């Protein structure tokens, strides 16, 4: 197939404030794409609804052939084998440590043996960095080290897509770097197909090879990182650097300033 | 979906997927089947997974366990680029 | 609306999706025993301690009413026929709804804030039949042999009060009476309430967690409800099993 | 070491800073009153419901031990004198340190961790003598009260089952008996009971929130603390009450 | 005076950790100065302890002459009437609405009249720009809506000294970029002296005047944001671009990587 | 610091710190202060601060509430600065 999940015409509401309107998307395999969004845009939401942990109201999406959607609940746990979700903050087990907590996809399917599976993780933390942190609880780790050790227990299987809910969003550049290079070494090196989904757009732009921008309820540009800078629209254009003054309002709305000024003038 | 693995004079002629799955029967009798083995040539190998690099490390530290000066022949590029993500040290996989 | 029947058919279904599915045994075994040490072993120290002293009190404050009556010897028909018929059950869910009925939602509902059971639904793996179901027969043993602990602590605590406060019975006490006492029937409507308080105990003590809104906010507020509703309908349930056990 | 007097005179410490200081009154009067409503006003269902039922029980479980001894008038002096010398306060402050001595926990602590308390004392407003005290003064005045409250539908309860259930008596019941139980000196000894019992659920369900880790874990497990030692601390002081109260 | 806090020679614990180690800053007023570490690095600290809500063990910090560690802590209300702290997520009362979050200074000082404190805080509202938030509760805004309305708050009695703890975290470049506005357009309007410590470099110093960069334990850099952009230092030069890999270690420590993959070869 | 406010015939000449301390004393009579005033001269003032400009623009309200064509002379750039600020509209504060 072309590309890996084909998000045709998605519209999801929750409840009454419509997240999505008619959207469409396309992670073709092998590219690390990218999507931005204003914060609370509901990009996270994206990802939860592509991994089939919640419905689509009106939505084809198509991941490497078959719906999410209609599947028997069965079945999605066998092609969740193949999709791997980096949250933010990691999402790392508390009870184990890290070695337990990168071996938990391995030992939940595969039978490989206690030294084959020791050998397994203690190299794809090496991967990830942090294989000195094999034994450090998850809560004694630092902020942008559990999102680090929650990356190798992600890559375990080797998941075919792995997609990443803000990776780096409060981190400083140094890390940010580190979590950058991780995430496009992998794609370097495995055939997976990151899905960064973020809005820390200066860094993310620098390895995503076709990102999308999606506006307050659908997707307003796409192109590559390159062709998107260039974007002539006010929507776009703002988001993308910022101007703090544009489509989307700085002033919240108010009522004539002058009632709210000198309450019964 | 496959996997067989044949010692033919000094060469373990391994062959199929060597993968997470079909890793399993390989491993039982890995002393044998690297005991009189100088190289081990994985040509017939479409692609190969972590768990199949972990297995064929260990093949490797049982060749040296008797002691063998061992070399890998057919080997892909893309077990080679798996291998320098992961920043084995050049004396285990040669 | 909501509470009608949306909160109750849901705090239904996270239950019979958590407990009928795939057999599995040997894989949870290593989390029944961990889910053990977590519920049962560490609240022990809550319901020991608070079980001399519900013990100490229901001496001393009975043993000075039994003596007004010229009947001190039915001090130990007294302690423990009472912490062991009434008190024993609901204390002990109380103070369990307290300990190990707070620090579940505290948990699997600071889980589910940290993305953790997605991340876990977003293996194969079930994050009800792993997280939930390991908790929830870990509650529902731990309890019923908690309050067993505590009737033996709160016994030995009447002990304490009518035997060596008072030195007037050594064997009086309960060596010759509490043996009309400590029947069988007795013992089997104790358990019978330890488990139905343990089941609504760690039922709603773990829907709450998993129906938590995901902040801290959300959670600190969802572990106040379980210490409410769980002493809210541990008394109920045990005004209802009282008619029945005993309104006979 | 650290459990020795660390904690100890740390939790005495944010107290002395927190009552004892400037005696601004009408400032905290519109706190005061916000608090009641959150302590003690909001928490009353909790202890409204919860005390028709431990009154109900007091009743239907005394009601068959008491008609075994020929005495079914002494219900309203078993009932009443019961959950009004040693089940009131202790029961209405297990209660209490569930309902509103976690939600001071979950609180007091989720405002220290969203840096809401340093950021009152970033302006020149002190955070203990502004957000400590209203919430202290609001607690040992509403559980004397909510005590007062869960005893009168208690033995209203108590009523609804040796009256309304067994007609057997209308007004021998209370109208009767009651009259030479329900003396000054019987609620006096509750209200101490109340009122210590106040002190101590709300100075360590205010402490743990004030020296809580902050974070949704550290607040979690805090909340718990509270409802952990203010039910052995309950139950402690309530033996050590006792003891003094009736042990003469 | 010259400065406005001369942070002479601070030394600061917290336990065994040494945090700080002999380090110098010194703010001047008028200027919006920064300072910027990695993540964890204990700036934060840095800012609660130029409040005087914690002592340095070996220090001498001076408020505007006089130091803050040696004070009654009844004239350090006084002088903490001329600070304002903006903490990430704001930090704003959930009792109350915004309007009664950013009068609680006001009334809590001022005896400024009802229709008068009224006028007030429904101007520094404009200020800020979120006027028509005034009866929106503090849980209901957004996530950079509660450092605005913090922010609006924290101007109120016009400080002299207000100081911004990482106002700029995970937020999209649209809100970063009203962050950056706001903070700038309040020291070239007001004489306020921001103190932005942060660790978002991009955003930071395109206002900060003269910026400090602290090491691991102490500072090692300093000058304005053209003069840090070209220091020739590794500990700077992998800080301020986020080489991921330098002196800073990208792989945490680990032994020998050998016995780690074959456990007892 | 200091504050005082003096009606000179159709000018109120007031004089000091006008900031949220010395703002008391005039607030109360503010109406027979500006009872027959038509420009107000702040110009012996030294700086002016959020609260003061509250209470300017009360002041301007009232002269406007009887009806008088109101105008402000002798004010500072650093006023004008700060109103810039608070986006205060060209018909309240002139
Ligand atoms: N209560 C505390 N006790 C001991 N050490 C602390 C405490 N609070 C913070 N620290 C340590 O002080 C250092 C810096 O404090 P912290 O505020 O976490 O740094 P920061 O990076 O400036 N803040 P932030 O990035 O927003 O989390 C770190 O090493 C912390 O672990
Ligand atoms: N049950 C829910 N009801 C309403 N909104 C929800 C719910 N769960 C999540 N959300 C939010 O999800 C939508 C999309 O934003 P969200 O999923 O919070 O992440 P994001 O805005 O994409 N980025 P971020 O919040 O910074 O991680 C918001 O508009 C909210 O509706």
């Amino acid at each position: 197939v072309a590309n890996l999940v084909d998000m045709r015409d998605v519209s999801f509401t929750r409840g009454n404030r419509c997240i999505f309107d008619n959207i469409s998307l396309t992670v073709p395999r092998g590219k690390i794409t990218a999507i931005m969004g204003p914060s609370g845009i509901g990009k996270t939401t994206l990802l939860r609804l592509i991994g089939g942990q919640i419905a689509p109201d009106h939505g084809e999406i198509l991941f490497d052939g078959e719906n999410i959607p209609a599947m028997s609940r069965s079945r999605l746990y066998t092609v969740r084998k193949r999709m791997s979700m980096l949250f933010q903050s990691g999402a790392l087990f508390t009870d184990m440590n890290v070695f337990d907590n990168v071996a938990y996809p391995l030992r939940e399917h595969t039978q490989l043996p206690a030294p084959l599976l020791h050998s397994t993780v203690m190299m794809k933390l090496e991967a990830v960095g942090l294989r000195g942190a094999a034994k450090l609880m998850p809560s004694e780790l630092s902020g942008g080290m559990a999102r680090r050790a929650a990356l190798a227990r992600a890559i375990a299987l080797e998941p075919d897509l792995i997609m990443f809910d803000e990776p780096f969003v409060g981190q400083d550049p140094i890390t940010m770097g580190v979590l950058v290079k991780l995430i496009s070494e992998l794609n370097s090196a495995l055939g997976v197909t990151c899905v960064v989904v973020s809005h820390d757009v200066p860094e993310v732009l620098s390895i995503a090879d076709h990102a999308w921008i999606l506006a307050d309820k659908k997707i307003v540009a796409h192109g590559s990182a390159q062709a998107l800078q260039a974007n002539p629209d006010p929507r776009v254009r703002q988001f993308l650097d910022g101007i703090a003054d544009g489509p989307v309002p700085f002033r919240y709305p108010a009522g004539d300033y002058h009632a709210d000024l000198l309450p019964g003038s | 979906e496959s996997l067989s693995w044949m010692q033919t004079g000094d060469t373990l002629a391994l062959s199929g997927e060597l993968d997470q799955d079909v890793l399993l029967p390989l491993w039982e009798m890995r002393e044998e089947a690297v005991k009189g083995i100088t190289c081990i040539d994985l040509s017939r190998v479409s692609r190969v997974d972590t768990g199949g690099l972990a297995l064929l490390l260990h093949l490797i530290d049982l060749a040296k366990k008797q002691g063998n000066n061992v070399t890998l022949q057919g080997v892909n590029d893309k077990v080679y680029t798996l291998a320098k993500l992961y920043n084995l040290p050049a004396d285990v996989l040669p | 609306g909501i509470k009608t029947l949306r909160t109750f058919g849901r705090a239904g279904l996270m239950l019979f999706n958590a407990l009928v599915g795939k057999p599995e045994f040997r894989k949870h075994a290593p989390l029944l025993v961990r889910q053990l040490y977590n519920v049962g072993v560490l609240s022990m120290l809550i319901i020991v301690v608070s079980g001399v002293f519900i013990g100490m009190v229901l001496g001393l404050q009975g043993y000075l009413v039994l003596t007004t009556y010229s009947a001190e010897t039915s001090l130990g028909m007294l302690v423990a026929l009472s912490l062991l018929r009434e008190l024993g059950p609901v204390v002990a869910a109380l103070l369990f709804a307290g300990r190990a009925g707070s620090a579940l939602t505290a948990e699997i509902g600071l889980m589910r804030a940290t993305e953790q059971l997605s991340s876990m639904e977003m293996m194969a793996v079930d994050p009800l039949r792993r997280v939930i179901s390991p908790r929830f027969w870990a509650g529902v043993i731990s309890l019923p042999l908690l309050t067993v602990i505590f009737v033996a602590v709160g016994i030995w605590g009447g002990s304490l009060v009518g035997v060596s406060w008072k030195g007037i019975d050594s064997g009086f006490f309960w060596s010759a009476m509490q043996n009309a006492v400590d029947w069988r029937m007795d013992l089997v409507n104790c358990l019978i309430k330890s488990v139905v308080f343990a089941i609504t105990v760690t039922w709603i003590s773990l829907f709450n967690g998993y129906d938590a809104i995901p902040t801290s906010a959300g959670i600190s507020r969802a572990t106040t409800r379980t210490v409410v509703h769980s002493s809210l309908a541990v008394l109920g349930l045990d005004f209802v099993l009282t008619a029945l056990m005993f309104g006979n």
